[PDB]
RNA sequence: GGGACCGCCAGUGGCGAAGGCGCCCGGCUGGAACGGGUCCGACGGUGAGGGCCGAAGGCCAGGGGAGCGAACCGGAUUAGAUACCCGGGUAGUCCUGGCUGUAAAGGAUGCGGGCUAGGUGUCGGGCGAGCUUCGAGCUCGCCCGGUGCCGUAGGGAAGCCGUUAAGCCCGCCGCCUGGGGAGUACGGCCGCAAGGCUGAAACUUAAAGGAAUUGGCGGGGGAGCACUACAAGGGGUGGAGCGUGCGGU
RNA sequence: UGGAGGUGAUUUAAAUGCCAAA
């Protein structure tokens, strides 16, 4: 009939995760992050970075029969950031140009409600 | 110690709180060198 | 190598409840069948039922008997979507919240989470009365329903009407839901 | 391989740290995304009715104010 | 499996003498506002000595230890870097029973009483009128008590304050008398300790201190401009020999 | 029109003042 999976999207400001699995989410279909297709470590945020990760990703998944994918984007969150970094939407973007329908899309970053304290100190970081 | 909020006011002189911990580690010396 | 691990895995079929339908939900592969057990899915009201309101409700569904390629699945729980109870909230109204332990008639466990939301701002006395009702609505139907009958009245609406009804004595509402509900323990 | 041409049809205004970079908006000419109007960066002078040549045509730029 | 913390709603909003107090249900308990042809009959204000409460941190015994993190151990930055930045980390932060009695503990404004234009928000109670889906609901007006803003007379060096006075009057207690030496020395009391409360002189000095003005400056903000600015370009000087000017000898 | 608060952020390194005035 139709197989469906889940991308996962991991966004901070060093890096980004695309990890895709099927419906379920207990079995990994493929995973590519940042550092693996660029050399510098200060281009692994970037947009350009998650659309390369973003095509790997995609053709290692048509390959093996999944047709559409749901997609789950997050920040760090926790007593880290709560917004997501520049490579979401991009990674968004370039799953669609793949080859690949797309389902309904929301955002799964964890709040707490008042929870741990952040490190930093009272002053946080003085640059 | 007695509160004096002028000596606070940094204009000519050092950090108050520094000067307090100066004076209180002269005068544990003074103190311990009455016991002996 | 890995693309001759990848060969081993079957694919299976999975199947809601009996009481949603029994329909296809999806496919899942895995190599061991035992391995199948315990995978929960999530999916729709929308997609049980043709509606385009029912949307954001989310439903909960977990294995537990396999069967040649088809596996079977029992309710675990339900939840509104972050997005639409995130935009229910606003200032100068009021969010009154409930949160339950409850059993019904055939000996299951669940934590039942319910919300209304009022006009404007109100005094905290009001709150309480709101919240009472609240709990005694949801335990007369919990002692009157069996499990199933529990569940499908909590997700078509029918509970929010009611407590909607019987607490516009206190204040008018703008809104009344069960925001979430969670299954703790089965018969033996 | 050979680019893929568009057409200059809108002059938004001048950036860069020296002011020599110029945003346009393109519709592209030719290809898989044939009609499709996008925003971009170009050096050097530049009017209504120019024809870029573009080694890709899913980058966009960063609109500016 | 574990320890800490209760997001949005949340409001110059609420309660408390101050410090402080925010998930929900049940039990015990303190204070205040409004309504009152109820009772007592000046029983009141302030308060030297004296008493109780009192953030964080610290100390003494016994538990607990997730996250964060003085000291400390590594990686960087730098002329150096005992720091700021990054990876770790003990005491501490949490609970029970005690000690300590300190903060820009600031409304930098002690407490009770009478009086002296207005206007406009909001919280609690009461009264009147009009709606209403009959709601412990909504809108408007007035009285009392809290909590904000703009402002007349008056006050003030001015900033500003102005029925929530820093205005005019009737009370009681505390404190101050140019800047430093100094919150030090000596004596005493209190504390396990760390420390707290009390507190001079010789000598030195012509200002120290407050509010506002005009400029100049900022590794503050905005607006503009220049080939003795840059960007895009064309030609060069800096290396050699010589012409000429300058320092030195 | 003019004010009072709250939450977020803020892209390497960059020490000093001599002849004078008399
Ligand atoms: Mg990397
Ligand atoms: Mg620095
Ligand atoms: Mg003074
Ligand atoms: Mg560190
Ligand atoms: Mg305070
Ligand atoms: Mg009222
Ligand atoms: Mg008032
Ligand atoms: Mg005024
Ligand atoms: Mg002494
Ligand atoms: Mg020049
Ligand atoms: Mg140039
Ligand atoms: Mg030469
Ligand atoms: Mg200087």
């Amino acid at each position: 009939k139709e197989k469906w999976g889940i991308a996962h999207i991991y966004s901070s400001y060093n890096n980004t995760i695309i990890h895709i699995t099927d419906i379920t989410g207990a079995e990994t279909i493929s995973r590519w992050s940042g550092g693996m297709v660029v050399k510098a470590d200060r281009d692994e945020p970037s947009p350009y970075a998650a659309m390369l990760a973003a095509r790997r990703a995609a053709e290692e998944a048509l390959e093996k029969g999944i047709v559409g994918v749901h997609i789950r984007v997050r920040a760090p969150g926790g007593s880290k950031s709560k917004t997501p970094g520049p490579g979401a939407q991009a990674a968004i973007r370039a799953l669609a140009r793949a080859g690949l329908k797309i389902g309904r899309v929301e955002d799964v970053t964890p709040i707490p409600h008042d929870g741990t304290r952040p490190k930093g100190g009272r002053r946080g970081r003085r640059v | 110690m007695k509160r004096r909020p002028r000596k606070w006011k940094k204009k000519g002189r050092m950090r108050w709180k520094w000067i307090k911990k100066r004076i209180r580690r002269l005068k544990r010396q003074r103190k311990k060198e009455r016991g002996l | 190598a890995a693309k001759d691990k990848w060969k081993l895995k079957q694919w299976y079929v999975i199947y809601a409840p009996d009481f949603f339908g029994g329909v296809e939900v999806g496919l899942t592969p895995a190599d061991d069948p035992e391995k199948v057990l315990n995978r929960v899915v999530e999916v729709t009201l929308k997609d049980i039922t043709g509606d385009f309101l029912k949307g954001h409700v989310k439903l909960y569904f977990q294995v537990y008997d396999v069967k040649g390629q088809n596996a079977y699945t029992k309710f675990k729980g339900m939840k509104l979507a972050r997005s639409y109870i995130r935009s229910l909230v606003r200032r100068r109204t009021t969010r009154i919240d409930g949160i339950f332990n409850i059993t019904t008639k055939d000996g299951y466990k669940l934590r039942v989470m319910a919300m209304v939301i009022a006009a404007r701002r109100i005094q905290t006395s009001q709150e309480r009365a709101i919240r009472k009702i609240m709990q005694e609505i949801i335990y007369k139907k919990a002692e009157e329903l069996n499990f199933k009958d529990f569940v499908l009245e909590a997700v078509n609406g029918k509970i929010a009407a009611e407590i909607a009804k019987e607490a516009k004595k206190i204040y008018p509402l703008k809104k009344a839901e069960i925001r979430k509900i969670k299954v703790l323990g089965e018969p033996e | 391989d050979e680019g893929y041409p568009a057409e200059v049809i809108e002059i938004i205004g001048r950036t860069g740290t020296t002011g020599d970079v110029t945003q346009v908006k393109v519709r592209i000419l030719e290809g898989r995304d044939k009609g499709r109007v996008i925003r971009r960066n170009v050096r050097g002078p530049v009017r209504v009715g120019d024809i870029l040549i573009l080694r890709e045509t899913e980058r966009e730029a960063r609109e500016i104010k």
